[PDB]
RNA sequence: GGCGACACACGUGCUACAAUGCCCACUACAAAGCGAUGCCACCCGGCAACGGGGAGCUAAUCGCAAAAAGGUGGGCCCAGUUCGGAUUGGGGUCUGCAACCCGACCCCAUGAAGCCGGAAUCGCUAGUAAUCGCGGAUCAGCCAUGCCGCGGUGAAUACG
RNA sequence: CGCCUCCUAAAAGGUAACGGAGGCGCCCAAAGGUCCCCUCAGGCGGGACGGAAAUCCGCCGGAGAGCGCAAGGGUAGAAGG
């Protein structure tokens, strides 16, 4: 994974909106294309809509899913099985 | 009768605490241990090496008492089971032997139980008796790895003079039965 | 052999270094 | 008891690794055990052997508060 | 098992199954059909049905051609049979002297 | 169950034997035998009960082994499966998790071939 | 986002199933190439990947660089193992704006199938086959076990 | 087509029809004699593998179990183990 010497990566344009909502009190839905952004402690309790290439998937962030990436919760392939 | 620590611990510490905890008016009213019954369900000895004499030798080393054969009440298709077939072992421990067995059970056996998290609090008769089952006989200090051919466990019935689970829970835990919840 | 990373031979085949093949 | 069919019970020492010695009765007068009630993690208060960790996760990251505000 | 390729064409599972029932005629000869491979294709003139199959006594390679994809397949089968029958009997010719 | 929960192979050198514990590999084998000053070459049949409980005591407290270890790994997977992340999904359907190709192979994860 | 999907099926390859072997430690012997936001000596921190220092070299000068099999010693003792290294858990490194899908590498743990392979089928006639490692193009990094080269060790057999 | 059990059979016995239903043509060396001891099925709760049902423990449970085999009678204050 990403070097610890470097940052904990959030796209700033995603993060900024989080803190904005935190101040005034949360929350509206946040449509983002930032799959690469880490879920960050400030984001918990929000519901962020993560674009998977097609649809924006509503993801309610929790205490368990902090360390992860946003993409991990909006799967990019439809697979219901074979035959 | 033998001086045995657990038995002594029952009269010296356990009885007064029980008299205290529930306030019995009669010395006979306070929870007592009636018998410990050990049962090997076996029946893996139905046919095959229907020498479960290996197991009986094991049970006897554990309890100092030679188990008596149990036999099928009726014949059963699916378990492949004909009436009168030797399917298990059962030994009824009382008095000094009962105390000695429980003594080692608490101090040694249950600790040696794999990934032991404590006895199951809910396993009480409803009428004041308790039951637990074992996966191995290796749990016991009498049995070593050398002298054992296969893994067979047992059922254990601890019978109390207590009328309720509450009272029975009180007595058994006081004796040193380690409950998870 | 050559497929095991935790060995000298494996690190050669793979062309890397580490505890099991130092430089 | 019926005679000649039972193992005799003699005084016995069960010796644990923790140094615990148990005076009891058995068919083998001396026995060594790796564990006993006196040292077993479940019994001893709650001596949590190797992991008294407490998860540690997941806000336990805190590396650190450095994103801009 | 059996592989079917539809080159620069779309076909259905039905059509694929049809081909399998058609190749099945070769089972007549009671010899092993090893990795039979059918290639369906469209020329300007009509369809083309290609096949390569190996057996313990040789390979079968044949090409069938016809405006009707099914006939193209049937002619492919006809050419494959004639080959398989030669492979299976050519050795018997010289038993004497 | 000599040490530690598992009855390690006698007749074998103590370092090799120790690896027969879930959670103890060759790396950790060379470690515990230093920290207790026991010859790594000696056979388990030739240990002193002094050394045994020496070796035992350290190994069971330094690292998580057998049961409790399996419990965590499962909980870790049970967690990923429950939070519903991609890594989780792969575990739920029993498919490979570390980005391998599944068009062919992936047999260790998929199991032996199911005819159709 | 996908080209990386996964009930399945085929082709090419890698690593293997072990003792003519595996592991550790020490010690030899190449060729052809490549290298100025490049190749990196040497030093120090780290088990390590790597990081921070820092000399040299527009390179028959300096660097990649150690070749590996081998040699010498020690361990393993025929077991699904000190064979095999898949799968998965956890912790890190580096590149890159960014490694969720979808990178390579290191470390701890995990330690699968596999006991030499049905019908069928491929290569090779001598420095060949087999086996061993080294380089390069592409290239931020790399999914290279591929490709094009390079040398080391070095057979069997051809009646017809 | 002989034999056994129940019903028809009208509360003693007996009672017919090509009336309604089932069995027998064996078996057991103990499944016989006697002495001693023991008591079921089933329901609920509890107990490793163990399951609706194997063996174990507790409570309730007069007989609904058992008694080689049809049915009926009888039967644990035993004919049952
Ligand atoms: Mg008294
Ligand atoms: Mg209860
Ligand atoms: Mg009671
Ligand atoms: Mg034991
Ligand atoms: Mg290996
Ligand atoms: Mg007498
Ligand atoms: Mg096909
Ligand atoms: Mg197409
Ligand atoms: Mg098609
Ligand atoms: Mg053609
Ligand atoms: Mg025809
Ligand atoms: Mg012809
Ligand atoms: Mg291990
Ligand atoms: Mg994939
Ligand atoms: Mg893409
Ligand atoms: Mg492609
Ligand atoms: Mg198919
Ligand atoms: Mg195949
Ligand atoms: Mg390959
Ligand atoms: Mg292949
Ligand atoms: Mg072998
Ligand atoms: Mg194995
Ligand atoms: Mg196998
Ligand atoms: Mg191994
Ligand atoms: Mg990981
Ligand atoms: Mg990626
Ligand atoms: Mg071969
Ligand atoms: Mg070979
Ligand atoms: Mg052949
Ligand atoms: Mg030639
Ligand atoms: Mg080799
Ligand atoms: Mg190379
Ligand atoms: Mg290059
Ligand atoms: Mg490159
Ligand atoms: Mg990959
Ligand atoms: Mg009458
Ligand atoms: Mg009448
Ligand atoms: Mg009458
Ligand atoms: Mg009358
Ligand atoms: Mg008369
Ligand atoms: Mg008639
Ligand atoms: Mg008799
Ligand atoms: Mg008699
Ligand atoms: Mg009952
Ligand atoms: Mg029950
Ligand atoms: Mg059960
Ligand atoms: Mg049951
Ligand atoms: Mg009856
Ligand atoms: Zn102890």
């Amino acid at each position: 994974p990403r070097s610890l010497k470097k940052g904990v990566f959030v796209d700033d344009h995603l993060l900024e909106k989080v803190l904005e909502l935190n101040a005034k009190g949360e929350k509206r839905l946040i449509k983002t294309w930032s799959r690469r952004s880490t879920i960050v402690p400030e984001m918990v309790g929000h519901t962020i809509a993560v674009y998977n290439g097609k649809q924006h998937v509503p993801v309610y962030i929790t205490e368990n899913m902090v360390g992860h990436k946003l993409g991990e919760f909006a799967p990019t392939r439809t697979y219901r099985g074979h035959g | 009768p033998l001086d045995v620590a657990l038995k002594r611990k029952y009269y010296e510490e356990v009885r007064p605490e029980l008299i205290r905890r529930f306030g019995y008016q009669n010395v006979w009213e306070v929870p007592r241990l009636e018998k410990v019954v050990i049962n090997q369900g076996l029946g893996e000895a139905k046919e095959d090496a229907r020498i479960l004499e290996k197991a009986a030798q094991e049970l006897a080393l554990i309890t100092g008492q030679k188990p008596a054969v149990t036999r099928a009440k009726k014949s059963i298709s699916n378990f492949k089971l004909r009436k009168g077939m030797p399917i298990g072992l059962r030994v009824t421990l009382r008095r000094d032997r009962m105390w000695i067995f429980l003594e080692k059970l608490l101090n040694v056996a249950l600790p040696r139980i794999r990934d032991f998290r404590g006895l199951n609090p809910n396993s009480f008769d409803g009428r004041g008796n308790y039951n637990l089952g074992l996966r191995e006989q290796l749990i016991f200090p009498e049995i070593t790895y050398d002298m054992v051919d296969a893994l067979r466990g047992m059922d254990i019935a601890v019978v109390t003079t207590a009328e309720t689970d509450e009272e029975a829970r009180a007595l058994l835990e006081l004796l040193g039965f380690p409950f998870r919840k | 052999g050559k497929g095991d990373r935790r060995t000298r031979r494996g690190k050669i085949w793979r062309g890397t270094y580490g505890k099991y093949r130092p430089r | 008891m019926k005679e000649g069919i039972h193992p005799k019970l003699v005084p016995a020492r069960i010796i644990c690794g923790c140094g615990n010695v148990i005076e009891t009765y058995s068919t083998k007068p001396e026995i060594y055990v790796e564990v006993c009630s006196k040292c077993h993690p479940f019994y001893t208060g709650q001596q949590r052997f190797v992991d008294t960790e407490g998860r540690v996760e997941r806000f336990q990251r805190r590396y650190g508060d450095s994103y801009r505000k | 098992t059996m592989n079917i390729t539809s080159k620069q064409m779309e076909i259905t599972p039905a059509i694929r199954q049809h081909v399998a029932d058609r190749l099945a005629k070769l089972e007549k000869w009671q010899t092993h059909l090893i990795n039979p491979h059918i290639i369906l294709s469209k020329e300007p003139q009509g369809f083309v049905a290609d096949a390569t199959i190996n057996t313990p006594n040789g390979v079968l390679v044949a090409s069938g051609k016809h405006e009707d994809m099914y006939t193209a397949i049937n002619e492919l089968i006809n050419k494959l049979e004639r080959q398989l029958n030669k492979l299976q009997h050519k050795g018997e010719a010289r038993r004497a002297a | 169950a000599r040490i530690a929960g598992v009855e390690i192979p006698r007749n074998k050198r103590v370092d090799v034997a120790l690896t027969y514990i879930y959670g103890i590999g060759k790396a950790r084998a060379k470690e515990a035998l230093e920290k207790t000053g026991i010859n790594p070459a000696t056979r388990v049949k030739d240990l002193t009960e002094a050394e045994v409980v020496r070796l035992r005591e350290y190994v069971e407290n330094t690292w998580k082994l057998e049961g409790e270890l399996r419990a965590e790994v499962a909980a870790n997977i049970k967690r990923l499966m429950d939070i519903g992340c991609y890594r989780g999904l792969r575990h739920r359907r029993g498919l490979p998790v570390r980005g391998q190709r599944t068009r062919t192979n992936a047999r260790t994860r998929k199991g032996p071939r199911k005819t159709v």
